[PDB]
């Protein structure tokens, strides 16, 4: 049931719903709507798609100085090991972005060119 | 260094192969090719507890003096 | 492009994934050549029950 709902707006007062579900597995799922349809994206795909980085930056960004709390530490350990075990072939931003452009080509309707 | 059961490279900080799943004397990185540590690391271990929420009892309410 | 839609599907949902997988079990080829000639024989049984169409040109 644990979910971060957020309503991301643009400067023309349009918006877009973005939902973050906690899983019982170790991943965090992402809902976003598009043209009376939604999708589910693992969040570390989005994280390494924004910027090339290391996992230590993710550790320093989420939990910070709260390193004795081994609960969230083991959650993040689940997240990183499950991400780089489920698809270890993705090791920069460009591979993941072209993976996204292949997975999301025939619905945004820019397919014959871009 | 190692933080709990989490360790990364001292230069690139990438996630590494499990030292309790390797066969060699070192740990090879998933992106670079470096050797850290020499496998004589302080062993992978954590200390975890409960949260004083998941265990309900009237005996717990007796501790609310 | 239907296979590209299925590639977006298999990552996309769990209800539309199941719905279009049922549709793919529904999609599969409903005619083979031995079945074609057997259905030709069944259309000969439709000749037996040929309630004839109106001539739609002079009547
Ligand atoms: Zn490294």
């Amino acid at each position: 049931h644990y979910g971060i709902q957020i309503r991301s707006v643009r400067p023309d007062q349009t918006s877009q719903t973005n939902v973050l579900h906690y899983l019982n597995d170790g991943q965090v799922t992402f809902r976003f709507s598009w043209r009376k349809n939604e999708y589910l994206v693992p969040v570390v795909m989005i994280l390494k798609a924004l910027c090339h980085t290391s996992d230590r930056e993710i550790f320093d960004g989420i939990i910070g100085n709260d390193v004795k709390d081994s609960f969230l530490t083991d959650r993040l350990e689940l997240l990183l090991r499950g991400f780089k075990k489920r698809y270890p072939h993705l090791q920069n931003r460009t591979q993941v972005l072209q993976y996204l452009g292949d997975k999301f080509r025939v619905v945004f309707q820019a397919s014959p060119d871009q | 260094s190692v933080v709990g059961s989490l360790i990364f490279c001292l230069d690139c900080g990438d996630l590494l192969e499990n030292p309790n799943a390797v066969l060699g004397s070192n740990v090879e990185c998933s992106q670079c090719k470096a050797i850290y540590p020499k496998s004589q690391f302080s062993n992978l271990k954590v200390v975890t507890t409960t949260a004083d929420d998941a265990f309900p009892s009237s005996l717990r309410a007796k501790k609310s003096v | 492009r239907p296979s590209a839609l299925r590639n977006a599907l298999g990552e996309a949902f769990g209800t539309k994934k199941a719905k279009k997988a049922i549709a793919d079990l529904e999609r599969n080829r409903i005619d083979s050549d031995k079945l074609t000639d057997s259905a030709i024989d069944i259309v000969d049984s439709v000749r037996t029950a040929s309630k004839d169409l109106p001539t739609r040109a002079q009547l």
